């Protein structure tokens, strides 16, 4: 039982060299979504704004598949995120290193998919002038891979709406919109596409 | 309304 | 002697691989309980408040047990928390990563049960507006597992009154109420429950 | 001659287990002592005071013994405190994790005793109202084991008074008294004693 | 009382 | 087939002892480039300015040379920058440890050249009196190697025009000029040239 | 050849364990020379001041000598300071953990010398009330080793004047005196000396 | 241009 | 005093 | 003016 979970965790990670990242020949799709919970700080003296959110990532590796009855009918398991490869999905316009606010544990399932939603706090670039008006401001921050083009890592959203069903009521900022938009860019030089999800939120001071 | 909560968000990819 | 202790610690940890966490085949019950020492700071400008507390946590594994009459009449021992599986209980509305203020050492008693009480400082989302009076504010934090549902980790509390017998006398706030109440919950979609201990504190400046 | 030290360190730290802590049957005397250097900061608005001090600790273990003429007449050596077990004597009322300000190197002598005096900065709970007078303010911090009672760790101290011979004679405060007093308490439920060291300092601003 | 003292608590599961 | 990369990777990292840096019998040209993103904070209290930027680094080692027809016709890969040697290029007037705002992942390609562009937040020394003027103010910070001279590391720019194409539109600051100037310099005593890129910024508060 | 350097490094650090540190039947002497770069900030309400500086350290070990005509005529080489033993020279009156603002790479030459210039930012204890004048203030930091009596580590300053030929032009404090004097003291109880380099800085607000 | 997107900069040394 | 010096302190458990 | 430079210094013990 726990026998089988232990032996399966010992049937994917030692006996297999860790995965070397996706390539143009074996690309990888990474579906990404946001779950926003507060706008903790704003700083018009420097135009940092701090968000607290959940960043949900999901991808699929064949080096992680198994046969469920060959291991006690185990459909899925939880594991520390350090045990597995994870994509380098990061914020293009941060101003401080991200702080991690939660454990970093992932679920790997018998077909071989990880899902991993850690809680973070991000300082990024935004002009807040207008927070107190009745239009608010509009900030944006882009999120993409840092070394992989659209030919190695494809980015995806399962919705354009940022899950707000858990935004802190008594926050000091009301959210008017919360968008998460896959955007494909090309460059004059290069055939391969570069992907990102633009996370733009319009928001207001509490009135 | 699950995806707002991490343990189920990872339990239910089909929904989230 | 301490040589007996050293052998017991070796037999448990050295040739038996570590617990891979609970499955619903073999679920786990984890009891919580806070011991609040101080409300250190409110920030009326960001809507965060900082608590110093103790998180007592208990659980029980058939793998951490042994027969004392084979290890020199040893009832129990103390060990670094890094040497054992520890549950992933987490504040869902934290704002800055939690700071540990104590050693992380657990007591394993011979029936496989475990207790473990780190000291922590936590920053979470809370409106302090109205902490310039008497009736006071209340705000709350839900603690719960990050990847485990009620079918895996059954959360629980013994008492539902936060222990206040060691709160700081001269603290710049003082507490009126302080409860730790378990909450179960389901989602329209999904059969498994989703548990969390809700910690809620009514407090106000000293007079 | 110089190889004997290199061999001795290998005999005690590779070919021998690390000490597992004291038990009731084989308890351990730990000696605490303080040397205060500055009262650095005093936050009127959160009731935190910041001290910078040396913290001496000393204990003695039979597993750390050796016979000096089997090792080239060596009587003691300096090693990183990582190579050895240390006690869990911690501040019961800190508000931030302590910061280390010096190397953590210990001196082990051949009879099995260890000395260890890191430089630290503490932040703990204390109401400072009344410091701008000539009566000043107390703070107390209790230091005790986090996990062991007095039947397993006996906290003594060689002196009730904290060395001020190196306090910053030009600080924004200076000290009217500075005590480190061992205290035993019992609990109605329970036979074992619980020792802390109460560190108490009255001080006022420089007038 | 005892349950507010870290060493006393982990030592007494029956009380705390 | 993904084992072809898993295999090639191990063939330069695990197999051979890593490269002990540029000798002077085998020197190394390192090319530097900046993508300035934002002048985030300015401090007249203390004369510290904070930049956020991308530092481009490029160099060529025979040690990482390989041919594609032994490794599945593969021509380049990404690895953790921890897995390889990296130049010690450093800001000479920094006032804080820089902070990394991105993964640190390099692309090495089969002629043995590697590219490495991590995102960074720098604090360095600058008198900003006059940023309200439209002469603005001017800061400069010089980047060079820390232990290697002109005969071991030659330092180049592909151009002396800092990339502003990703400079934050709504920044609290205008950029009037931003250049990266290769400068060489000899000394009294000594044959060696000592090279450094001078990063010079004219900026002002936004009109 | 690039490979003689590798073999030499390999034969020295996969030779045997590190130098277990200076003893008394094998003492060693250590030279320090500060080169000061900026008084960056003062704090009048805490009596802290931060300066950034280079700290120069030099010593000699027989465990590290080699014959050049055995290693491709290699006189010297650069290595990460993690690869060798370094002395525990520390400031005795620091206020916060020191930040390092450069790489930590030593140059070890064939007769065994180590030279080592890390860049550091340090906060220490200092009474600045009086820098808005023409005389300014003196502040003092004693540097010595933390566990080695002046017996086993003899300190020593090449020149008694700290280098200011790199101090910041537009710093908000100009520096007037800046000495590097070597102080020895004995104690009533005990034979051995205790050495420390006392760096004393005279400075004023710039006018 | 492409030399300010980080994943395009590292993939094109001939440009950036 | 000796025992306010970290290096003397560690070397003299009889005094400090 | 070589001893003012971190890399000229560490390579020239005799001057610095």
């Amino acid at each position: 039982s726990q026998a089988n979970l232990m032996r399966l965790k010992s049937d994917l990670f030692n006996r297999s060299p860790m995965y070397p990242g996706p390539t143009k020949d074996d690309p990888l799709t990474v579906t990404l979504g946001f779950t926003l919970q507060d706008i903790v700080k704003v700083d018009s003296s420097t135009n940092e704004v701090d968000l607290v959110y959940y960043e949900q990532q999901r991808w699929k590796l064949n080096s992680l598949m198994w046969d469920p009855n060959e291991y006690g009918n185990i459909t899925d398991f939880r594991t520390s995120a350090a045990d597995i490869w994870t994509p380098d999905i990061t914020a293009y316009s941060s101003t401080r290193p991200v702080q991690v606010l939660s454990p970093q544990i992932a679920v790997v399932t018998h077909d071989g998919s990880v899902m991993f939603i850690p809680a973070q706090r991000l300082s990024f670039m935004c002009d807040p002038t207008g927070v107190d008006s009745e239009e608010g401001v509009t900030c944006a921050v882009k999120f993409g891979s840092w070394v992989y083009s659209g030919f190695e890592i494809d980015l995806k959203t399962d919705t354009d709406q940022v899950d707000l069903s858990s935004y802190y009521a008594s926050s000091k900022y009301e959210i008017l919109s919360a968008t998460q938009t896959r955007q494909v860019q090309h460059y004059s030089c290069c055939p391969e596409p570069y992907i990102d999800v633009n996370l733009v939120v319009k928001f207001r001071e509490r009135r | 309304g699950c995806c707002s909560h991490p343990a189920c968000n990872v339990a239910h990819p089909e929904i989230c």
